Protein backbone atom coordinates (compact mmCIF):
# COMPACT_ATOMS: atom_id res chain seq x y z
CA UNK A 1 0.00 0.00 0.00
CA UNK A 2 2.98 2.40 -0.56
CA UNK A 3 1.83 5.94 -1.45
CA UNK A 4 3.96 8.45 -3.43
CA UNK A 5 3.55 12.02 -2.26
CA UNK A 6 4.91 15.37 -3.54
CA UNK A 7 5.52 18.69 -1.80
CA UNK A 8 5.46 21.32 -4.52
CA UNK A 9 5.25 25.11 -4.33
CA UNK A 10 7.16 28.33 -4.94
CA UNK A 11 10.22 29.13 -2.80
CA UNK A 12 9.75 29.65 0.95
CA UNK A 13 6.11 28.48 0.85
CA UNK A 14 6.93 25.91 3.55
CA UNK A 15 7.53 22.45 2.06
CA UNK A 16 10.64 21.52 4.08
CA UNK A 17 8.89 22.50 7.32
CA UNK A 18 6.06 20.06 6.57
CA UNK A 19 8.76 17.42 6.07
CA UNK A 20 10.12 18.29 9.53
CA UNK A 21 6.63 17.90 11.03
CA UNK A 22 6.57 14.34 9.71
CA UNK A 23 9.81 13.55 11.58
CA UNK A 24 8.24 15.00 14.73
CA UNK A 25 4.74 13.50 14.43
CA UNK A 26 5.27 10.15 12.73
CA UNK A 27 8.74 9.43 14.12
CA UNK A 28 9.31 10.58 17.74
CA UNK A 29 10.26 14.29 17.91
CA UNK A 30 13.78 15.71 17.74
CA UNK A 31 16.43 14.43 20.17
CA UNK A 32 18.39 16.91 22.26
CA UNK A 33 21.52 16.00 20.30
CA UNK A 34 19.65 16.56 17.04
CA UNK A 35 18.54 20.02 18.32
CA UNK A 36 22.08 21.08 19.30
CA UNK A 37 22.97 20.51 15.62
CA UNK A 38 20.56 23.33 14.58
CA UNK A 39 22.45 25.94 16.69
CA UNK A 40 24.57 27.13 13.76
CA UNK A 41 21.49 27.49 11.58
CA UNK A 42 19.52 29.46 14.16
CA UNK A 43 22.56 31.70 14.75
CA UNK A 44 23.14 32.14 11.03
CA UNK A 45 19.38 32.63 10.44
CA UNK A 46 19.48 35.37 13.08
CA UNK A 47 22.61 37.11 11.80
CA UNK A 48 21.26 36.97 8.21
CA UNK A 49 17.85 38.40 9.19
CA UNK A 50 19.38 41.47 10.88
CA UNK A 51 21.95 42.14 8.13
CA UNK A 52 18.99 42.05 5.72
CA UNK A 53 17.21 44.90 7.58
CA UNK A 54 20.31 47.10 7.90
CA UNK A 55 21.31 46.83 4.23
CA UNK A 56 17.72 47.82 3.42
CA UNK A 57 18.15 51.03 5.45
CA UNK A 58 20.89 52.39 3.17
CA UNK A 59 18.86 51.44 0.10
CA UNK A 60 15.56 52.78 1.45
CA UNK A 61 17.35 55.72 3.09
CA UNK A 62 16.09 55.25 6.65
CA UNK A 63 17.98 56.80 9.55
CA UNK A 64 18.78 55.11 12.83
CA UNK A 65 16.80 56.65 15.68
CA UNK A 66 20.11 56.85 17.58
CA UNK A 67 23.19 57.69 15.47
CA UNK A 68 25.58 55.49 17.56
CA UNK A 69 23.91 52.41 15.97
CA UNK A 70 25.92 53.04 12.77
CA UNK A 71 28.94 51.86 14.78
CA UNK A 72 27.22 48.61 15.78
CA UNK A 73 26.03 48.10 12.19
CA UNK A 74 29.66 48.35 11.05
CA UNK A 75 30.65 45.68 13.59
CA UNK A 76 27.72 43.47 12.63
CA UNK A 77 28.85 43.34 8.97
CA UNK A 78 32.45 42.59 9.96
CA UNK A 79 31.68 40.01 12.68
CA UNK A 80 29.52 37.97 10.27
CA UNK A 81 27.56 33.66 18.31
CA UNK A 82 29.43 35.57 21.03
CA UNK A 83 28.53 38.21 23.65
CA UNK A 84 29.87 41.08 21.47
CA UNK A 85 27.74 40.15 18.46
CA UNK A 86 24.64 39.51 20.60
CA UNK A 87 24.92 42.94 22.23
CA UNK A 88 25.39 44.54 18.79
CA UNK A 89 22.42 42.66 17.38
CA UNK A 90 20.17 43.42 20.32
CA UNK A 91 20.96 47.12 20.27
CA UNK A 92 20.29 47.26 16.53
CA UNK A 93 16.96 45.44 16.87
CA UNK A 94 15.66 47.75 19.64
CA UNK A 95 16.51 50.87 17.54
CA UNK A 96 13.49 52.75 16.18
CA UNK A 97 15.02 53.29 12.74
CA UNK A 98 15.77 49.56 12.55
CA UNK A 99 12.15 48.89 13.47
CA UNK A 100 10.80 51.31 10.87
CA UNK A 101 12.81 49.31 8.33
CA UNK A 102 11.59 45.96 9.72
CA UNK A 103 8.00 47.24 9.38
CA UNK A 104 8.75 47.85 5.66
CA UNK A 105 10.25 44.39 4.96
CA UNK A 106 7.92 43.91 1.97
CA UNK A 107 10.25 46.14 -0.08
CA UNK A 108 13.20 43.81 0.36
CA UNK A 109 13.85 40.16 1.27
CA UNK A 110 13.66 39.18 4.95
CA UNK A 111 13.39 35.69 6.49
CA UNK A 112 9.97 35.19 8.07
CA UNK A 113 11.51 33.84 11.28
CA UNK A 114 13.43 37.11 11.86
CA UNK A 115 10.99 38.51 14.45
CA UNK A 116 10.86 35.12 16.22
CA UNK A 117 14.62 34.76 16.66
CA UNK A 118 15.45 38.45 17.21
CA UNK A 119 12.71 38.84 19.84
CA UNK A 120 14.27 35.86 21.63
CA UNK A 121 17.91 36.94 21.53
CA UNK A 122 18.29 36.67 25.35
CA UNK A 123 17.64 32.94 25.33
CA UNK A 124 19.47 32.25 22.05
CA UNK A 125 22.61 34.18 22.95
CA UNK A 126 23.11 32.14 26.14
CA UNK A 127 26.26 29.95 26.06
CA UNK A 128 24.45 26.79 27.25
CA UNK A 129 21.66 27.31 24.69
CA UNK A 130 19.90 24.33 23.15
CA UNK A 131 17.30 24.95 20.44
CA UNK A 132 13.69 24.00 21.14
CA UNK A 133 11.53 21.98 18.75
CA UNK A 134 9.95 25.23 17.52
CA UNK A 135 13.37 26.94 17.04
CA UNK A 136 14.30 23.99 14.86
CA UNK A 137 10.97 24.31 12.98
CA UNK A 138 11.59 28.01 12.47
CA UNK A 139 14.99 27.43 10.88
CA UNK A 140 15.51 28.34 7.25
CA UNK A 141 17.67 26.37 4.85
CA UNK A 142 17.19 26.78 1.09
CA UNK A 143 16.39 23.36 -0.33
CA UNK A 144 18.30 22.73 -3.57
CA UNK A 145 17.27 19.72 -5.62
CA UNK A 146 15.00 16.81 -4.73
CA UNK A 147 14.99 15.04 -1.35
CA UNK A 148 13.22 11.69 -0.96
CA UNK A 149 12.19 10.61 2.55
CA UNK A 150 10.20 7.54 3.66
CA UNK A 151 7.42 7.66 6.31
CA UNK A 152 4.91 5.40 8.05
CA UNK A 153 1.70 7.03 9.38
CA UNK A 154 -1.14 5.16 11.19
CA UNK A 155 -2.66 3.63 8.04
CA UNK A 156 -0.28 4.60 5.17
CA UNK A 157 3.39 4.20 4.20
CA UNK A 158 4.66 7.25 2.27
CA UNK A 159 7.42 7.87 -0.20
CA UNK A 160 7.67 11.68 0.16
CA UNK A 161 9.68 13.84 -2.25
CA UNK A 162 10.58 17.39 -1.22
CA UNK A 163 11.77 19.85 -3.91
CA UNK A 164 13.08 23.40 -4.27
CA UNK A 165 10.53 26.10 -5.17
CA UNK A 166 12.74 28.66 -6.90
CA UNK A 167 12.54 28.97 -10.70
CA UNK A 168 15.95 27.31 -11.26
CA UNK A 169 14.78 24.23 -9.26
CA UNK A 170 11.58 23.68 -11.30
CA UNK A 171 13.37 21.97 -14.21
CA UNK A 172 14.15 19.10 -11.81
CA UNK A 173 10.49 18.46 -10.74
CA UNK A 174 9.85 16.18 -13.71
CA UNK A 175 11.96 13.39 -12.14
CA UNK A 176 9.20 12.54 -9.61
CA UNK A 177 6.01 13.16 -11.66
CA UNK A 178 5.49 9.42 -12.43
CA UNK A 179 2.75 7.48 -10.59
CA UNK A 180 2.02 10.36 -8.25
CA UNK A 181 -0.66 9.55 -5.69
CA UNK A 182 -0.96 13.02 -4.15
CA UNK A 183 0.51 16.52 -4.40
CA UNK A 184 0.46 18.80 -1.37
CA UNK A 185 0.90 22.26 -2.90
CA UNK A 186 2.15 24.88 -0.49
CA UNK A 187 1.33 28.55 -0.78
CA UNK A 188 2.60 31.17 1.68
CA UNK A 189 -0.45 33.38 2.31
CA UNK A 190 1.83 36.00 3.77
CA UNK A 191 3.46 36.44 0.29
CA UNK A 192 0.59 38.59 -1.14
CA UNK A 193 2.51 41.89 -0.68
CA UNK A 194 6.03 40.55 -1.46
CA UNK A 195 8.19 40.16 -4.59
CA UNK A 196 10.20 37.07 -5.69
CA UNK A 197 13.73 36.63 -4.36
CA UNK A 198 14.72 35.68 -7.91
CA UNK A 199 12.76 38.45 -9.65
CA UNK A 200 12.02 41.80 -7.98
CA UNK A 201 9.44 42.63 -10.69
CA UNK A 202 7.30 39.63 -9.85
CA UNK A 203 4.71 39.42 -7.07
CA UNK A 204 5.15 36.11 -5.16
CA UNK A 205 1.42 35.33 -4.99
CA UNK A 206 0.91 35.85 -8.75
CA UNK A 207 3.87 33.51 -9.12
CA UNK A 208 2.30 30.79 -6.92
CA UNK A 209 -0.95 31.20 -8.87
CA UNK A 210 0.70 30.64 -12.29
CA UNK A 211 2.56 27.67 -10.76
CA UNK A 212 -0.69 26.31 -9.39
CA UNK A 213 -2.55 26.79 -12.67
CA UNK A 214 0.10 24.58 -14.31
CA UNK A 215 0.18 21.79 -11.67
CA UNK A 216 -3.57 21.70 -10.93
CA UNK A 217 -4.43 21.32 -14.63
CA UNK A 218 -1.39 19.27 -15.75
CA UNK A 219 -2.12 16.10 -17.73
CA UNK A 220 0.23 14.08 -15.46
CA UNK A 221 -2.08 14.51 -12.47
CA UNK A 222 -5.56 13.66 -13.75
CA UNK A 223 -5.33 10.70 -11.35
CA UNK A 224 -3.55 12.58 -8.49
CA UNK A 225 -5.11 14.07 -5.34
CA UNK A 226 -4.50 17.82 -5.54
CA UNK A 227 -4.17 19.18 -2.01
CA UNK A 228 -3.73 22.90 -1.43
CA UNK A 229 -2.07 24.12 1.76
CA UNK A 230 -2.74 27.80 2.35
CA UNK A 231 0.20 28.14 4.67
CA UNK A 232 1.75 30.71 7.04
CA UNK A 233 -1.77 31.70 8.19
CA UNK A 234 -0.31 32.95 11.46
CA UNK A 235 1.99 35.36 9.59
CA UNK A 236 -0.88 36.39 7.31
CA UNK A 237 -3.17 37.07 10.30
CA UNK A 238 -0.79 39.68 11.78
CA UNK A 239 0.04 41.13 8.34
CA UNK A 240 -3.34 41.80 6.86
CA UNK A 241 -4.50 44.70 9.08
CA UNK A 242 -1.13 46.42 8.38
CA UNK A 243 -0.77 45.79 4.58
CA UNK A 244 -3.74 45.68 2.20
CA UNK A 245 -4.50 42.78 -0.14
CA UNK A 246 -5.02 45.23 -3.03
CA UNK A 247 -1.25 45.11 -3.45
CA UNK A 248 -1.84 41.59 -4.73
CA UNK A 249 -5.41 41.92 -6.07
CA UNK A 250 -6.29 45.45 -7.20
CA UNK A 251 -9.86 44.20 -7.87
CA UNK A 252 -10.47 43.49 -4.14
CA UNK A 253 -13.60 45.09 -2.67
CA UNK A 254 -13.48 43.25 0.68
CA UNK A 255 -12.09 44.12 4.11
CA UNK A 256 -8.40 43.72 4.95
CA UNK A 257 -9.26 41.22 7.70
CA UNK A 258 -7.92 37.69 8.20
CA UNK A 259 -10.85 35.41 7.39
CA UNK A 260 -12.40 37.28 4.46
CA UNK A 261 -9.05 37.96 2.79
CA UNK A 262 -8.09 34.31 3.35
CA UNK A 263 -11.37 33.15 1.80
CA UNK A 264 -10.54 35.37 -1.15
CA UNK A 265 -7.03 34.10 -1.73
CA UNK A 266 -8.48 30.54 -1.57
CA UNK A 267 -11.05 31.27 -4.30
CA UNK A 268 -8.42 32.77 -6.59
CA UNK A 269 -6.29 29.63 -6.52
CA UNK A 270 -9.35 27.34 -6.67
CA UNK A 271 -10.60 29.34 -9.72
CA UNK A 272 -7.45 28.15 -11.54
CA UNK A 273 -9.00 24.66 -11.76
CA UNK A 274 -10.01 24.05 -15.41
CA UNK A 275 -12.01 20.84 -14.78
CA UNK A 276 -14.11 21.61 -11.68
CA UNK A 277 -16.77 19.03 -12.70
CA UNK A 278 -14.26 16.18 -12.40
CA UNK A 279 -11.43 17.47 -10.19
CA UNK A 280 -11.53 18.57 -6.56
CA UNK A 281 -8.96 20.85 -4.93
CA UNK A 282 -8.79 19.82 -1.27
CA UNK A 283 -7.94 23.06 0.58
CA UNK A 284 -6.51 23.50 4.08
CA UNK A 285 -5.37 26.57 5.99
CA UNK A 286 -2.15 25.60 7.77
CA UNK A 287 0.53 26.92 10.05
CA UNK A 288 3.47 24.72 9.09
CA UNK A 289 5.41 25.51 12.29
CA UNK A 290 2.45 24.49 14.53
CA UNK A 291 2.74 20.75 15.09
CA UNK A 292 -0.75 20.25 16.52
CA UNK A 293 -2.27 21.97 13.42
CA UNK A 294 -0.18 20.04 10.89
CA UNK A 295 -1.15 16.83 12.77
CA UNK A 296 -4.88 17.59 12.35
CA UNK A 297 -4.52 18.59 8.68
CA UNK A 298 -2.52 15.44 7.89
CA UNK A 299 -5.32 13.25 9.28
CA UNK A 300 -7.79 14.99 6.95
CA UNK A 301 -5.39 14.55 4.02
CA UNK A 302 -4.70 10.87 4.69
CA UNK A 303 -8.47 10.18 4.72
CA UNK A 304 -8.77 11.70 1.23
CA UNK A 305 -5.78 9.59 0.08
CA UNK A 306 -7.68 6.46 1.19
CA UNK A 307 -11.14 7.47 -0.09
CA UNK A 308 -9.64 8.48 -3.48
CA UNK A 309 -7.25 5.49 -3.83
CA UNK A 310 -8.94 2.15 -2.99
CA UNK B 1 34.64 20.45 8.03
CA UNK B 2 33.19 21.18 4.57
CA UNK B 3 36.34 22.95 3.40
CA UNK B 4 38.25 19.65 3.63
CA UNK B 5 35.67 17.86 1.44
CA UNK B 6 35.99 20.50 -1.29
CA UNK B 7 39.83 20.31 -1.25
CA UNK B 8 40.32 16.58 -2.02
CA UNK B 9 40.02 14.85 -5.41
CA UNK B 10 38.24 11.82 -3.93
CA UNK B 11 35.94 13.89 -1.74
CA UNK B 12 34.73 16.09 -4.59
CA UNK B 13 33.94 13.18 -6.93
CA UNK B 14 32.09 11.35 -4.15
CA UNK B 15 30.16 14.46 -3.25
CA UNK B 16 29.34 14.90 -6.94
CA UNK B 17 27.87 11.40 -7.22
CA UNK B 18 25.62 12.26 -4.30
CA UNK B 19 24.53 15.64 -5.65
CA UNK B 20 23.61 13.77 -8.88
CA UNK B 21 21.24 11.65 -6.81
CA UNK B 22 19.46 14.81 -5.60
CA UNK B 23 19.64 16.64 -8.94
CA UNK B 24 21.71 19.50 -7.47
CA UNK B 25 25.10 18.77 -9.06
CA UNK B 26 25.05 22.09 -10.96
CA UNK B 27 25.99 23.80 -7.69
CA UNK B 28 29.26 21.96 -7.20
CA UNK B 29 30.12 22.28 -10.90
CA UNK B 30 29.81 26.05 -10.93
CA UNK B 31 31.82 26.25 -7.70
CA UNK B 32 34.57 24.26 -9.44
CA UNK B 33 34.17 26.45 -12.56
CA UNK B 34 34.83 29.45 -10.29
CA UNK B 35 38.00 27.96 -8.73
CA UNK B 36 39.50 27.44 -12.22
CA UNK B 37 38.35 30.85 -13.51
CA UNK B 38 40.10 32.86 -10.80
CA UNK B 39 43.49 31.30 -11.57
CA UNK B 40 43.39 32.99 -15.00
CA UNK B 41 45.81 35.94 -15.14
CA UNK B 42 45.09 37.02 -18.75
CA UNK B 43 42.32 39.65 -19.04
CA UNK B 44 41.02 38.27 -22.37
CA UNK B 45 40.55 34.68 -21.22
CA UNK B 46 38.85 35.98 -18.11
CA UNK B 47 36.74 38.10 -20.51
CA UNK B 48 35.63 35.07 -22.52
CA UNK B 49 35.48 32.54 -19.66
CA UNK B 50 33.25 34.90 -17.67
CA UNK B 51 30.71 34.88 -20.52
CA UNK B 52 30.91 31.06 -20.56
CA UNK B 53 30.42 30.53 -16.82
CA UNK B 54 27.63 33.13 -16.75
CA UNK B 55 25.97 31.58 -19.82
CA UNK B 56 25.87 28.11 -18.23
CA UNK B 57 25.11 28.60 -14.53
CA UNK B 58 23.88 32.16 -13.79
CA UNK B 59 21.76 33.44 -16.66
CA UNK B 60 17.95 33.25 -16.38
CA UNK B 61 17.78 30.97 -19.45
CA UNK B 62 20.83 28.92 -18.35
CA UNK B 63 21.12 25.15 -18.86
CA UNK B 64 22.78 24.42 -15.49
CA UNK B 65 21.18 27.47 -13.83
CA UNK B 66 22.04 27.68 -10.12
CA UNK B 67 19.73 28.89 -7.36
CA UNK B 68 20.78 32.42 -6.43
CA UNK B 69 18.69 35.55 -5.73
CA UNK B 70 18.01 38.40 -8.16
CA UNK B 71 20.52 40.76 -6.50
CA UNK B 72 23.46 38.36 -6.65
CA UNK B 73 22.59 37.51 -10.25
CA UNK B 74 22.39 41.03 -11.64
CA UNK B 75 25.52 42.03 -9.67
CA UNK B 76 27.47 39.21 -11.31
CA UNK B 77 26.09 40.53 -14.64
CA UNK B 78 27.49 43.99 -13.95
CA UNK B 79 30.75 42.33 -12.85
CA UNK B 80 31.06 40.99 -16.43
CA UNK B 81 31.31 44.54 -17.84
CA UNK B 82 35.01 44.04 -17.01
CA UNK B 83 35.65 40.46 -15.91
CA UNK B 84 38.32 40.39 -13.20
CA UNK B 85 39.27 37.29 -11.16
CA UNK B 86 36.73 38.08 -8.40
CA UNK B 87 33.81 38.45 -10.87
CA UNK B 88 31.94 35.47 -9.33
CA UNK B 89 32.95 35.68 -5.62
CA UNK B 90 29.41 36.74 -4.63
CA UNK B 91 27.66 34.08 -6.68
CA UNK B 92 30.25 31.49 -5.55
CA UNK B 93 29.60 32.23 -1.86
CA UNK B 94 25.83 31.95 -2.22
CA UNK B 95 26.32 28.58 -3.92
CA UNK B 96 28.89 27.30 -1.38
CA UNK B 97 26.45 28.08 1.47
CA UNK B 98 23.65 26.34 -0.42
CA UNK B 99 25.73 23.14 -0.50
CA UNK B 100 27.17 23.56 3.01
CA UNK B 101 23.86 24.20 4.76
CA UNK B 102 21.45 22.04 2.79
CA UNK B 103 22.93 19.00 1.03
CA UNK B 104 26.33 18.49 2.73
CA UNK B 105 24.69 17.22 5.95
CA UNK B 106 22.60 14.71 4.00
CA UNK B 107 25.81 13.59 2.28
CA UNK B 108 27.44 12.84 5.64
CA UNK B 109 24.41 10.66 6.46
CA UNK B 110 24.48 9.04 2.97
CA UNK B 111 25.45 5.37 2.37
CA UNK B 112 27.68 6.51 -0.50
CA UNK B 113 29.94 8.15 2.10
CA UNK B 114 28.87 6.05 5.16
CA UNK B 115 30.47 3.07 3.39
CA UNK B 116 33.59 4.97 2.24
CA UNK B 117 34.22 6.21 5.81
CA UNK B 118 33.57 2.67 7.07
CA UNK B 119 36.37 1.78 4.64
CA UNK B 120 38.34 4.72 6.11
N1 LIG C 1 5.31 31.17 11.27
C1 LIG C 1 5.35 30.29 10.24
N2 LIG C 1 6.55 30.08 9.65
C2 LIG C 1 6.65 29.21 8.64
C3 LIG C 1 5.46 28.50 8.17
N3 LIG C 1 5.86 27.72 7.16
C4 LIG C 1 7.19 27.90 6.99
N4 LIG C 1 7.65 28.78 7.89
C5 LIG C 1 9.04 29.27 8.01
O1 LIG C 1 9.35 29.96 6.79
C6 LIG C 1 10.59 29.49 6.27
C7 LIG C 1 10.32 28.81 4.93
O2 LIG C 1 9.94 27.44 5.13
P1 LIG C 1 10.64 26.29 4.26
O3 LIG C 1 9.99 24.97 4.57
O4 LIG C 1 12.14 26.32 4.50
O5 LIG C 1 10.31 26.75 2.77
P2 LIG C 1 10.42 25.81 1.47
O6 LIG C 1 11.40 26.40 0.48
O7 LIG C 1 9.05 25.90 0.84
O8 LIG C 1 10.80 24.40 1.78
C8 LIG C 1 11.22 28.58 7.35
O9 LIG C 1 12.16 29.32 8.14
C9 LIG C 1 10.04 28.14 8.18
O10 LIG C 1 10.35 27.98 9.56
C10 LIG C 1 4.19 28.78 8.85
O11 LIG C 1 3.12 28.22 8.51
N5 LIG C 1 4.22 29.66 9.85
F1 LIG D 1 11.25 26.08 -1.95
AL1 LIG D 1 12.62 26.10 -0.82
F2 LIG D 1 14.08 26.08 0.21
F3 LIG D 1 12.73 27.85 -1.03
F4 LIG D 1 12.43 24.36 -0.47
MG1 LIG E 1 12.76 23.58 1.36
Amino acid sequence: REVKLLLLGAGESGKSTIVKQMKIIHEAGYSEEECKQYKAVVYSNTIQSIIAIIRAMGRLKIDFGDSARADDARQLFVLAMTAELAGVIKRLWKDSGVQACFNRSREYQLNDSAAYYLNDLDRIAQPNYIPTQQDVLRTRVKTTGIVETHFTFKDLHFKMFDVGGQRSERKKWIHCFEGVTAIIFCVALSDYDLVLAEDEEMNRMHESMKLFDSICNNKWFTDTSIILFLNKKDLFEEKIKKSPLTICYPEYAGSNTYEEAAAYIQCQFEDLNKRKDTKEIYTHFTCATDTKNVQFVFDAVTDVIIKNNL
Amino acid sequence: SFDLLLSSKNGVAAFHAFLKTEFSEENLEFWLACEEFKKIRSATKLASRAHQIFEEFICSEAPKEVNIDHETRELTRMNLQTATATCFDAAQGKTRTLMEKDSYPRFLKSPAYRDLAAQA
